């Protein structure tokens, strides 16, 4: 647990990736269409990447995402503080 | 879900690869089947025979029997190693080079390094960390020392001199002639003998005994390793043979089995092998022997590498080179090259392509067919069971349609044999194997694929006739045009899949180059 | 300037051929996979090479997942969050 | 041998579907081997 | 159809690892394999039925590990292991045993 | 065990969760039995809570009349805690329970008092506490760690003293 | 023999499961799959201690199917012989090759060569038995066996005794 | 920028950190030009007839003549341009002022025109103070190293040089009076825009540019070959160059033709 950085000495940048980005739908998709629960008012939707994309909309995807550094270490950061350009 | 079985092992990822050298001892010890015979098959063919090249204990890849050792199918049988005795030690053919510069670099008598801690050249030698410029410059150092020294000055002082136990023979100077290594002594002047190097046939055992002198820290300055790569062990003394995987026999009848290359050679180093031991054991004569080894070492050294350099080629009986195992991975068609670096896959189509100036930038029409032939394995869920249902009533002979039906247990049911289009009942976590639907992302590229503009993701629309359908303003990036141009369909498999194609490689993020 | 920058970063110029980059220090498959395969894989079990499969190449024999973009990084699950709801 | 695990009926009714690599029961429609 | 090096590089390129790897396992060749947690060879002889699992030439029968991989690298490991060279396949965590 | 080849799995000094050097610990069949049924009737008692929360009797469960009814207790204890799913946790209960030598906690306490008074090894201790020896050679032939290390008189004592704590049935 | 351990094991739980629950069904997973378990390198898994002070750590989601694996520490109390060990059983099985005893949950046999010839077989005797000059053996009879070897499978421990030195049979 | 067995490359991808597709071409003004219209274009001064601010352009510009803090802002803004005119030059000895960059200002500046309907024939509402805060509040917000020691400081500014200097150029107080005429709602609109267009130019950590960069290079070349012999038209001129050229760079060849 020595190579997590305290959230005060994080030197990463505040924006989500484009890659970040495809990984949280990608992955949020497959857990949809394999019937876990929809933490969204779904209305008249069928397909498991428009809902991703609703929930991640409101902010709502209860992921985080590890940053690796090149000699080993991590920083961890949720999805709900993470800035999506539109 | 590969190998349609269970198994309690856990599942981990591999992480480093070390290589190394196997000693004899590990090929004793791997092996499950000591070849002892140069027949496969016996005399009743019907079977292979005990023993021989073809033992059943290494297993077989025919589709009724089972292997002996594992009793497992040819769907999950990996295969097994034999192993094969040699009377005398051969060269091995990768490591002549190298066996004959790491014996010009120590005493032939004493089996020692000609130089110690005391020369100043020795001490920036063992100063580099890099083992093939340290290789490198201790040869070219050492190459020139022909006698061994049995004093040396001290380093404190000149004039005292202090013993390294060394022996003070003379060392020869080595040739190599074919795969002969020979010798030549030069007798020093002062002995009253011309200056006429004595020429002789080093012996392959003596130089094996030479190099399992060698100590550790020998070991290490050299740039060799105690555990995995020690010297001595570049000198074959036992052959592994490879499974039968490694050499299929294509089978074209019950009674008509065309071997391998590879099992011919093996074949014929065996019967080389007990022809020099029964003439070894019957008191011939030493120029029968000397014969018999140099041909076994001609076999041996061209089951590896077929293309030595100075020599004649193996020929098969009917003419053509024997393929050895370094002509199956060196070529571009070989195994790094074309076989896992590019492959061919599945869920793919080739199709010329036209043009549609009412579809969309980013849309593709995919013909009936191809859309009729390709699937996508869809997840029931409560969203999707209603439609999921009338799909599968459809059948598979109607687009939209199914195709086939698997279960939460990995089985799979083909709804054409099946008369359960009607039937079958779905549930939550069962899969649909699906016709392409439109709206569904592809991938799409033209070869050859020169820039990162040249394979790019599009949507579908199922379109009569046999073309596909593309924008008028795509045909920039891909460089084609519709005079006869043929382009590659790429079908995603998963959701996140989906999505890379979906947020990445789509054809509008794809215009300021 | 990236071109550049690798031409001439160990001190001297390295030629794009076998004898620059296949005679560097990086893994075995990764410099076998081009013009020299045989070679090198004799020398490397000669030498008891250690390859430590973290380029692409490594991650492409073994059919696994490199850490190309979108495979930079892991993704967990927040427990906080998730009770909060 | 191969046999149908659901069908249970001897001898066995077995469809060889080459052009997809697959043994097919041809009462249940279950696929067998692969491959 | 081939999906050949340039396709890989493109693919590198754009960035999906995750297509890559589908594309080129999934798609054309996956096998399992069990290897020994000592020596790091597919030696280990397995009988699933039973679930015996061996290793003769280190007498292992605790440490043995499930792999995935593609089928020509096994064929490639084993043409490897017929001239004497030994590729030895580790684990992340086996640096501890 | 007889030359004490314990392995590095089952080492006598263990590094727990902690970090820090523990003795090994080894129960014989009676304190393991007592540590089996206490999680046992424990995790009962939390799922009565917890179904309470959601939303007496256990004072006869610990103290058995006899066998029949402790072995009659131990099956509803299983069927209301286990589920019937681990027959081998059954058969390793109705061992534990047939051939229990001591059934009250404080006998139990006073024979690992008595064997482990003289600091021997937990191996031999465990041991002892499972097997009743008539004679101080029958031990020590049937138990060869515990040879030349007690002295004869102790280990007859010992096994007369641990005869005598043996409650009757 | 009963001995104290810590154990650890990697659970992998289905997306369908995500919610606020998730501990709840961690804790259901590791109880239905851990206890009575047999592993070779630790024998039989007896009992978990501390079903409350169960430790966890954060998920990682698969990249290939969604299940979210998780690695859970715990103390546990597990049965694993040696070689050389004395073992108090109950006789299981007679028979004329020798017996077999079970001693906690495994299984130790004997072979008719590794016991003193005054033991002999009675087949008459109702059930069949091993009679001597003073100790008689037979089903639900205290028998020490001194366990010589014990081969490892995945479910399973099976274990070979011998009582061909003195002080051994019925006690 | 590194590489599998994790040597540097480059301490910074492209020696700025920007991606190669958010970048525009775009012309230094203060390197060309006669010093006269420099001065004339960029020099104002409240206390000499020559270089005042005319009263018609400044709704303030009565009041403001004759004030003392103001002259000492706008010295130092000269100095800074001066500094910014002698460091161009040194680093482009061509004299050329049209170079690749992020952000299109002038397109900005049009679009603030535009939507607000400016009238250039009315007086604007803005302050000197607030031209000048406003501009160096905005250098002051540009990222791309986001560290805490001096290091990482250092990098940065020396990344974000070039980029203040034509931020510089632009939005300079007399062009800004005088030939946009922005008000101050169009001037706050105009900062954001280049804070957020700056802020997404950026490259994205994880990106494969060893290829992108070896495409780049190796896609030309295949066509390359046609145009190569167009210097095989002159015959006094039998030089190396195109493909053979190429290969022997490439090959480091130490015989070149």
């Amino acid at each position: 647990k020595e190579k997590a950085i305290p959230k005060d000495q994080r030197a990463t940048t505040p924006y989500m990736t484009k890659y970040e980005r495809a990984r949280i739908l990608g992955t949020r998709a497959l857990q949809i269409s394999m019937n876990a629960p929809v933490f969204v008012d779904l209305e008249g939707e069928t397909d498991p990447l428009r809902i991703a994309m609703k929930e991640l909309a409101e902010k709502k995807i209860p992921l985080v995402i590890r940053r690796y550094l090149p000699d080993g270490s991590f920083e961890d950061w949720s999805v709900e503080e993470l800035i999506v350009d539109l | 879900m590969v190998g349609q079985q269970y198994s309690s092992a856990p599942l981990r990822t591999v992480k480093e690869v070390q290589f190394g050298l196997f000693s004899p001892e590990e090929v004793r010890a791997i092996s499950v089947a000591k070849i002892r015979f140069p027949e496969t098959m016996d005399e009743t063919q019907t079977r292979a025979k005990i023993g021989g090249l073809n033992d059943p204990r290494l297993g077989s890849i025919d589709r009724n029997l089972k292997c002996q050792t594992c009793q497992e199918g040819m769907n999950e049988c990996p295969g097994h190693f034999g192993h094969i005795d040699l009377a005398k030690p051969v060269f091995h053919v990768g490591f002549i080079a190298k066996i004959k510069k790491v014996c010009e670099c120590v005493c032939m008598h004493c089996g020692k390094l000609l130089l110690d801690e005391h020369n100043e050249l020795m001490r920036q030698a063992l100063a580099i960390k890099d083992s093939k410029k340290r290789f490198a410059a201790i040869w070219t150092l050492c190459k020139t020392k022909m006698v061994c020294e049995t004093d040396v000055p001290s380093e404190d002082d000149p004039t005292q001199l202090v013993s390294r136990g060394g022996c003070g023979n003379t060392q020869p100077t080595i040739r190599k002639d074919g795969l002969k290594l020979v010798g030549s002594w030069k007798k020093d002047r002062a002995t009253g003998d011309a200056d006429e190097p004595e020429l002789r046939v080093l012996s392959t055992e003596e130089i094996l005994n030479i190099f399992k002198h060698i100590s550790v820290k020998d070991f290490t300055s050299l740039g060799f390793n105690e555990v995995f790569s020690r010297p001595e062990w570049m000198i074959l003394t036992c052959l592994p043979v490879p499974p039968p995987p490694v050499r299929p026999s294509i089978s074209f009848n019950e009674s008509q089995r065309g071997e391998d290359d590879l099992t011919f050679k093996l074949a014929d180093i065996l019967k080389a092998n007990i022809s020099l031991e029964t003439l070894e054991h019957n008191g011939a004569p030493h120029h029968a022997i000397e014969e018999a080894e140099s041909l076994l070492q001609f076999h041996v050294a061209t089951y590896m590498d077929n293309d030595i350099a100075g020599q004649p080629q193996a020929l098969q009986k009917s003419g053509r080179p024997v393929k050895s195992i370094r002509a199956r991975l060196k070529g571009k068609e070989g195994r790094i090259r074309g076989n896992l670096m590019g492959k061919r896959v599945d869920f793919s189509a080739r199709t010329v392509i036209s043009g549609d100036p009412n579809l969309e930038l980013d849309q593709v029409g995919v013909p009936k067919s191809i859309a009729k032939t390709l699937t996508y394995p869809e997840v029931v869920t409560p969203y999707n069971i209603d439609r999921l249902t009338q799909l599968v009533r459809n059948g598979p002979n109607e687009h939209p349609g199914a195709k086939y039906v698997i279960r939460d247990s990995g089985d799979r049911i083909d709804l054409r044999y099946s008369k359960r289009a009607g039937d079958i009942q779905l549930q939550y976590g069962w899969k649909v194997e699906r016709h392409i639907m439109d709206n569904d992302p592809v991938l799409f590229n033209r070869q050859p694929s020169l820039h990162k503009m040249s394979m790019m993701a599009h949507r579908v629309k199922v379109i009569p006739y046999s073309t596909f359908r593309l924008n008028l303003s795509v045909t920039s990036p891909y460089n084609a045009d519709f005079d006869g141009d043929e382009m590659n369909l790429h079908v995603p498999q998963s959701e996140e899949t989906r999505a890379e194609l979906s947020q990445l490689c789509a054809v509008p993020l794809q215009i300021v180059s | 300037a990236l071109l550049v920058d690798v031409m001439t970063t160990q001190g001297g110029l390295t030629s794009v051929t076998r004898h620059g980059f296949n005679r560097s220090n990086t893994g075995a498959l990764m410099r076998c996979s081009f013009e020299e395969t045989v070679e090198i894989l004799f020398e490397a079990g000669a030498s008891a090479e250690l390859d430590d499969c973290r380029g692409v190449s490594e991650n492409v024999i073994l059919g696994q997942m490199a850490p190309i973009g979108t495979g930079a990084f892991d993704v967990m699950i927040d427990e906080e969050s998730l009770v909060k709801y | 041998v191969l046999t149908c695990p659901e069908c249970k009926v001897y001898p066995p009714k077995i469809v060889e579907r080459f052009s997809e690599g697959d043994v097919v029961c041809a009462l249940c429609g279950l696929v067998l081997s692969d491959k | 159809l081939r999906f050949g090096e340039m396709e890989r590089d493109c693919m590198i390129a754009h960035g999906a690892a995750s297509f890559l790897k589908e594309r080129l396992m999934e798609a054309s060749d996956a096998f399992r394999v069990h290897i020994c947690g000592i020596c790091g060879l597919m030696t280990v002889i397995a009988k699933l039925n039973h679930n015996q699992f061996e290793c003769k030439g280190c007498d292992n029968k605790i440490d043995i590990y499930q792999i995935h991989i593609p089928y020509a690298a096994k064929l490639l490991f084993q043409e490897l292991m017929a001239m004497n060279i030994t590729p030895r396949l580790y684990t992340d965590r086996s640096r501890d045993f | 065990a007889a030359t004490l080849q314990l392995g590095q799995e089952f080492q006598l000094k263990q590094i727990n969760h902690q970090g820090e050097e523990e003795e090994l610990i080894a129960l014989n069949l009676s304190e393991a039995r007592l540590v089996i049924k206490e999680a046992l009737v424990e995790r009962r008692r939390a799922f009565k809570r917890s179904q309470k929360k959601h939303k007496a009797d256990d004072d006869d469960f610990m103290h058995s009349e006899t066998r029949e009814k402790e072995l009659e207790s131990i099956d509803v204890l299983l069927e209301q805690t286990t589920g019937g799913n681990n027959k081998d946790l059954k058969n390793t209960m109705q061992y534990l329970t047939n051939f229990s030598r001591f059934r009250d906690q404080e006998t139990v306490g006073a024979v690992i008092q008595l064997l482990k008074s003289t600091g021997l090894h937990p191996f031999e201790v465990a041991q002892l506490g499972s097997l009743a020896c008539d004679t101080a050679d029958e031990a020590k032939t049937l138990i060869p760690s515990l040879n030349n290390k007690i002295s004869d008189d102790e280990l007859e004592r010992i096994l007369k003293e641990l005869s005598n704590l043996e409650t009757l049935y | 023999m009963f001995f104290i351990k810590d154990l650890s094991l990697n659970i992998t739980l289905h997306p369908s499961f995500f919610g606020p629950r998730m501990k709840q069904y961690l804790k259901t997973k590791l109880l239905e799959e851990v206890e009575g378990s047999c592993t070779g390198k630790f024998g039989y898994i007896l009992c978990v201690l501390d079903y409350d002070n169960i430790d966890i750590q954060r998920g990682r989601i698969l990249p290939t199917d969604g299940s979210a694996e998780f690695n859970v520490k715990y103390r546990a109390v597990v049965f694993k012989p040696f070689k050389g060990e004395v073992v108090d059983g109950t006789v299981v099985s007679c028979s004329q090759h020798g017996f077999e005893v079970q001693v906690g949950p495994m299984k130790v046999f004997v072979t008719k060569h590794l016991m003193p010839q005054d033991l002999t077989f009675n087949a008459g005797s109702n059930p069949p038995s091993y009679q001597s000059s003073e100790d008689v053996i037979t089903i639900k009879s205290r028998i020490r066996v001194k366990i010589e070897g014990c081969i490892s499978q995945v479910s399973s421990i099976h274990a070979i005794g011998s009582i061909k030195e003195d002080y051994l049979g019925a006690i | 920028t590194r590489n599998s067995l994790g040597n540097v490359i480059q301490f910074i991808y492209g020696e700025d950190g920007m991606d190669a597709a958010h970048i525009e071409k775009q012309s230094l003004d203060t390197i060309g030009g006669s010093d006269a219209a420099f001065e004339k274009r960029y020099r104002v001064d409240l206390l000499n007839t020559d270089h005042t601010l005319d009263p018609s352009l400044l709704e303030s510009g009565s009041e403001i003549l004759g004030d003392l803090k103001l002259q000492v802002l706008l010295d130092e803004e000269y100095k800074q341009l001066v500094k910014d005119r002698k460091f161009l030059r040194e680093v482009f000895v061509d004299g050329e002022a049209n170079w690749p960059l992020p952000v299109n200002i002038r397109r900005i500046i049009q679009n603030a025109q535009q939507t607000f309907h400016i009238d250039h024939t009315k007086p604007s509402d803005l302050t000197i103070k607030d031209i000048v805060l406003g501009v160096k509040d905005l250098q002051e917000n540009l990222l791309v190293l986001r560290g805490k020691n001096e290091i990482i400081q250092n990098a940065q500014r020396d990344a974000v040089t070039l980029f203040c200097c034509l931020l510089r150029s632009r939005l300079a107080t007399r062009r800004v009076l005088q030939e946009y005429r922005l008000t101050k709602q169009a001037f706050d609109w105009v900062l954001s825009n280049i804070e957020a267009q700056f802020l997404r130019s950026v490259v994205h950590p994880g990106e494969m540019v060893g290829v992108l960069a070896a495409q780049s290079i190796g896609e030309p070349a295949t066509q390359m070959t046609l145009n190569t012999f167009h210097f095989a038209g002159v015959a006094s001129k039998k030089v190396t160059s195109g493909v053979p050229r190429l290969k022997e760079i490439l090959n480091v060849a130490k015989n070149m033709k």
